[PDB]
RNA sequence: UCGGCCUCCGAACGGUAAGAGCCUAGCAUGUAGAACUGGUU
């Protein structure tokens, strides 16, 4: 069966459909990223963990053996 | 390890006729899983609609089992019959029923009472409706016939109140003042709502129920004739026989039109009682509404 | 004026020697036995 | 200011519609540069709809309620995003001449399956109250 | 109308809401948070469809057609790249062409640094940045207009 | 006037205890509800 994945999401009234510049949409994308993978060490209480903008986890302080 | 309690899906909702609206024709949303129980804390199917032109977008916030154990609305946390709180009920028929507090007794409460329901017929407010068949004991009285639409209406407006609302008109919020907060009335929790412990309005509509003696009479030194008051040429001692034949034998029926009062004394004086208290303001015979006291 | 270095972000000292002298591993010991209570690059970098 | 994404000659009567559509943008910038706190969170994209409405509403003033301007030119102002063709096809009907948005008829964007309530005439209206759309401001549209 | 179909908004309104949101500090858009991590579910797929959209050499500005969360969560580059096989073959072919000629003839060719932006500066804005400057030129092979007309 | 054959390739856990609770963060909700006084021996 075929199921289309993009249509069942353009269906629907949560998902909307433009024409882009392909850099603009690069941007978003990599924003998008980088925001929501704070958001993920936000929601694991991870506060002393520092992600970059080009991806690279790094901790703040030194950790304990719990952290 | 394999005990949890079970997702309540179902459509349908057990609604009051006030949250309900008037309008015949209500669109209607459902989410299978949208929120959880106030009480139980189970997932549940929550109904959201408008009950009419300005009112609030009312949904429901108790699931289908516990509003079917208390015999409630899943929005107001009302009695269906009568539209009283819940504490306003048991007081009239049974305090003994009570409910965990803790959330593991809780959870296992009311994973059991799912358990028996699903096994029994399916909608039966369990035994406690078995001990509600005596009614009208003093309920009825301060009972609301007209349905309270004031209760549907939209909230305070927040900003209006530090006077900031920038929408002005187009603002679906309350543009008025709100109530006093130094008032007890305004605490209002929820599970005390539920579980009928310590609720202000509850107690407040105890105190106006208490204060209003529709069956109190008594007001003669043990004398069985009463007189009642409202009858005049339209209600005869016919009526008041009728009346009487219930209690069982009457040692005088009699009705004067010349101080509109029916005189009524029995021979037993639990008869004579049952029929002051049946006629202290609550009777109507004939078109001839009768008020019972001393004569 | 950005001058960010991507570090090595694991000091591997061990903890038992750095506080109090002695580590029950002694010379099989994985981490180094230094006592020293100098910061870090990412802390002097973080402040 | 804008750039062109077809890079070739612009055509002859571009020059005296140029500025207008340009002020236009300038407006539009304004709209990406507001400041979002104090409003709502769906009433900062209230103006831009607005103000691509008003684009559109010039370049269909320029060639079906005036007819001046050719037709190639038409098609480069569609080309290049000026106007919105969509909402132009929308606007040659009958009953859809003042229409705010294609998001505001699009049935598969509300709950109940119906349009917004901006599409409903005045004298329809029933219910009183001062009536604004929550997907972009409209005033009753129809 | 028995049904409209979905049609397109102006980029504004994408570029205002990504505008908006900004690192999710706001307390205003507290409820789009957990929808905002429900993206891990989608975003190889992004990351898919992004990729295979690249722009060409002898492109300068590729526009796409592109499926985006209504709260700014997720932008899906909802196309399939479709070429014409001898015409994508002979544009490779014009690519290698001047390839070598820029090796043999460019003095001195310099590698772009790795990463191109350093691990604190922050992502730039398309429109105060990108959105109103004129691009530079591609590769493009000029033809004969007598031989290649 | 007589030959070509060319594996690899790095990361995590595995060590720098565990519990505890006092104020503290972050994060969830945008809620259900305000009923009030009248009859003759
Ligand atoms: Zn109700
Ligand atoms: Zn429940
Ligand atoms: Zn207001
Ligand atoms: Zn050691
Ligand atoms: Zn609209
Ligand atoms: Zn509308
Ligand atoms: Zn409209």
């Amino acid at each position: 069966k075929k199921r289309y994945l993009f249509r069942s999401f353009k269906a629907t009234k949560f998902f909307q459909s433009t024409k882009l510049d392909w850099v603009e949409v690069g941007l978003q994308v990599c924003r998008q990223g980088y925001n929501m993978l704070n958001l993920l060490i936000h929601r694991k209480n991870l506060n002393y963990l520092h992600l970059d903008y080009n991806f690279n986890l790094k901790p703040v302080k030194t950790l304990t053996t719990k952290e | 390890t394999y005990n949890r309690q079970n997702w309540e899906d179902a459509d349908f909702p057990i609604l009051c006729q006030t949250c309900l609206g008037e309008n015949p024709y209500i669109r209607m949303t459902k989410e299978k899983y949208g929120k959880e129980c106030k009480i139980c804390a189970r997932p549940f199917t929550v109904f959201r609609w408008c009950p009419g032109v300005r009112m609030r977008f009312k949904k429901t916030e108790v699931c289908q089992t516990c509003s079917k154990l208390k015999n409630v609305c899943q929005t107001c946390l009302l009695d269906l019959e009568y539209g009283l709180p819940i504490q306003v009920r048991d007081a009239g028929l049974s305090f003994k029923d009570d409910m965990p507090k803790s959330d593991v007794n809780k959870e296992y409460y009311t994973q059991n009472m799912e358990r028996e329901i699903s096994n029994s017929d399916g909608t039966r407010p369990v035994g406690m409706l078995g001990k509600a068949t005596s009614t009208s004991d003093m309920l009825l009285k301060l009972a609301r016939t007209t349905p309270y639409y004031k209760r549907n209406r939209p909230h305070i407006c927040s900003f209006w109140v530090k006077g900031e609302c920038k929408r002005g008109e187009e603002c679906p919020y309350r543009h008025e003042k709100p109530t006093d907060p130094d008032d007890p009335l305004a605490d209002q929790n929820i599970k005390d709502r539920y579980y009928g412990i310590n609720d202000p309005v509850a107690d407040k509509l105890l105190k106006r129920a208490s204060t209003m003696p529709r069956l109190d009479p008594p007001e003669d030194k043990t004398i069985t004739t009463l007189y009642v008051g409202g009858l005049g040429d339209t209600i005869t001692e016919t009526d008041l026989r009728n009346h009487f034949y219930q209690f069982g034998e009457i040692r005088t029926i009699t009705v004067v039109q010349r101080q509109q009062c029916a005189f009524i004394q029995f021979a037993t004086r639990q008869a004579a009682e049952v029929a002051a208290e049946k006629s202290f303001n609550k009777l109507i015979v004939n078109g001839r509404r009768l008020n019972v006291k001393w004569g | 004026l950005r001058a960010t270095v991507r570090w090595d972000y694991q000091p591997d000292i061990c903890k038992d020697y750095k506080e109090t002298g002695f580590c029950g591993f002694g010379d099989s010991c994985k981490f180094l036995h230094d006592r020293s209570d100098y910061k870090h690059g990412w802390q002097i970098e973080r402040e | 200011p804008k750039v062109k994404r077809s890079r070739k000659a612009p055509p002859d009567g571009w020059e005296l519609i140029e500025p207008t559509l340009d002020e236009l943008d300038q407006k539009m910038r304004e709209a990406e540069t507001e400041p979002h706190e104090g409003k709502r969170k769906v009433e900062s994209l209230w103006p831009i709809f607005r103000i691509h409405h008003q684009k559109t509403r010039y370049i269909f003033d320029l060639f079906y309620k005036r007819k001046a301007i050719s037709r190639e030119l038409y098609e480069y102002c569609i080309k290049e995003g000026y106007a919105d063709k969509n909402l132009i096809a929308k606007w040659k009907k009958q009953g859809y001449e003042n229409l705010c948005c294609l998001r505001c008829i699009q049935t598969r964007d509300t709950n109940f399956g119906t349009n917004c309530i901006c599409r409903v005439p005045k004298s329809k209206l029933e219910v009183g109250r001062i009536i604004e759309c929550t997907h972009c401001g409209c005033r009753g549209c129809s | 109308f028995v049904d409209a179909q979905k049609e397109d908004m102006p980029p504004e309104h994408v570029r205002k809401i990504i505008r908006d949101h900004g690192d999710m500090t706001n307390r205003k858009f507290r409820h789009d948070k957990r929808v905002y991590l429900g993206a891990l579910k989608y975003m190889p797929h992004a990351v898919l469809k992004l990729l295979e959209n690249m722009p060409m050499p002898w492109e300068q500005i590729r526009d796409v057609p592109v499926l985006y969360h209504i709260t700014g969560a997720i932008s899906f580059v909802n196309e399939i790249p479709w070429v014409i096989e001898p015409v994508y073959i002979s544009q490779w072919g014009s690519m290698w062409i001047m390839m070598r000629r820029e090796k043999r003839d460019r003095r001195h060719f310099k590698r772009m640094r790795f990463p191109p932006f350093d691990d604190e500066e922050p992502p730039l804005d398309y429109a105060d940045n990108i959105l109103d400057v004129e691009p530079l030129e591609a590769i493009q092979l000029e033809l004969d207009p007598e031989e290649d007309a």
